[PDB]
């Protein structure tokens, strides 16, 4: 599909250094729109994109009430998981949670999501049916039963199909000039000899939004999958992203190589070559 | 497990000597979340550096962007200093113009 | 708005 909303929660214990810290951020695609940190002076949910500022006091109070309760709730959960795993009170641990909804180009719900991890490894996840759970081990099963008893899955299904899609669509309209605008990448190829017999061709993509992009090198039209070095897509700081793909080629053979770029902001897919 | 941070040092806009810009240090793929990042101008820590709010990828590893306003020159050297539990000594990544 | 809080 084309759009999604996601909330990311991180709860971290720090024995001997105060109570566990809770941080929450909200994103619509690759655009962050809200934040909350329990370590702030006057913890409150703050705006992170201009289009959210127009929301009323009730919106901000409701978010803050929820996030302040989350801070308490997660302190209790970190205590609970420590016990489910028979761990010492001396170690630091982290519970992460990520949930939200995906919309297709038609605007209707493609699928819902809800997953949690403990120390960076899967713990419990709502299944695609939005009705059952997948617990990773006997400890997660304890959490599963509590949730089944509280009819959590039913409330999650209702949120994901109701409120989540409704707010997402509201945000996509209010922030349409940016959220619904794909900025194509500016591309170019550089050359750096690596020896008297080989050189590096690096294909650049700059200033694009959203982050989703495909950069590939071909030699005689054949994809150089195992021979292409790809860097992780990185943020520029102005909402856009950067990325590059490099291949080391024999000197005098650079014209046999073509870089192909696909991005949704592009009228049609690009093919580039080094221009001496 | 614990995962070491991947580090990228680069500028927001193409580097132009004498032209103002933004020095970026992107740390990603790490776990747990505590991490220390500093931007250095000729070996010394720049002060008013800011950073993004903590978030993570589908694989649960965290990522943060540290950045500061700056003006490149052919003389000045810039770098990113990173310390994390997985690291025995802080790692210094120098800013390369073609990276 | 975000989801309702809950304990693990």
């Amino acid at each position: 599909g084309s759009h999604s909303m996601r909330y990311f929660y991180t709860a971290m214990s720090r024995p001997g250094r105060g109570e566990p810290r809770f941080i929450a951020v909200g994103y619509v695609d690759d655009t962050q729109f809200v934040r909350f940190d329990s370590d702030a002076a006057s913890p409150r949910t703050e705006p992170r994109p201009p289009w959210i500022e127009q929301e009323g006091p009730e919106y901000w109070d409701r978010n803050t009430q929820i996030f302040k309760t989350n801070t308490q709730t997660y302190r209790e959960s970190l205590r609970n998981l420590r016990g489910y795993y028979n761990q010492s009170e001396a170690g630091s641990h982290i519970i992460q949670r990520m949930y939200g909804c995906d919309l297709g180009p038609d605007g209707r719900l493609l699928r819902g999501h809800d997953q949690s991890a403990y120390d960076g490894k899967d713990y419990i996840a709502l299944n695609e049916d939005l009705s059952s759970w997948t617990a990773a081990d006997t400890a997660a099963q304890i959490t599963q039963r509590k949730w089944e008893a509280a009819r959590v899955a039913e409330q999650l299904r209702a949120y994901l199909e109701g409120l989540c899609v409704e707010w997402l669509r509201r945000y996509l309209e209010n922030g349409k000039e940016t959220l619904q605008r794909a900025d194509p990448p500016k591309t170019h190829v550089t050359h750096h000899p690596v020896s008297d017999h080989e050189a590096t061709l690096r294909c650049w993509a700059l200033g694009f939004y959203p982050a989703e992009i495909t950069l590939t090198w071909q030699r005689d039209g054949e994809d150089q999958t195992q021979d292409t070095e790809l860097v992780e897509t990185r943020p520029a700081g102005d909402r856009t992203f950067q990325k590059w793909a490099a291949v080391v080629v024999p000197s005098g053979e650079e014209q046999r190589y073509t870089c192909h770029v696909q991005h949704e902001g592009l009228p049609k897919p690009l093919t580039l070559r080094w221009e001496p | 497990i614990q995962r070491t941070p991947k580090i990228q040092v680069y500028s927001r806009h193409p580097a132009e000597n004498g032209k103002s810009n933004f020095l970026n240090c992107y740390v990603s793929g790490f776990h747990p979340s505590d991490i220390e990042v500093d931007l250095l101008k000729n070996g010394e820590r720049i002060e008013k550096v800011e950073h993004s709010d903590l978030s993570f990828s589908k694989d649960w590893s965290f990522y943060l962007l540290y950045y500061t306003e700056f003006t490149p020159t052919e003389k000045d050297e810039y770098a990113c200093r990173v310390n994390h539990v997985t690291l025995s000594q802080p790692k210094i990544v120098k800013w390369d113009r073609d990276m | 708005v975000p989801l309702r809080p809950m304990t693990y």
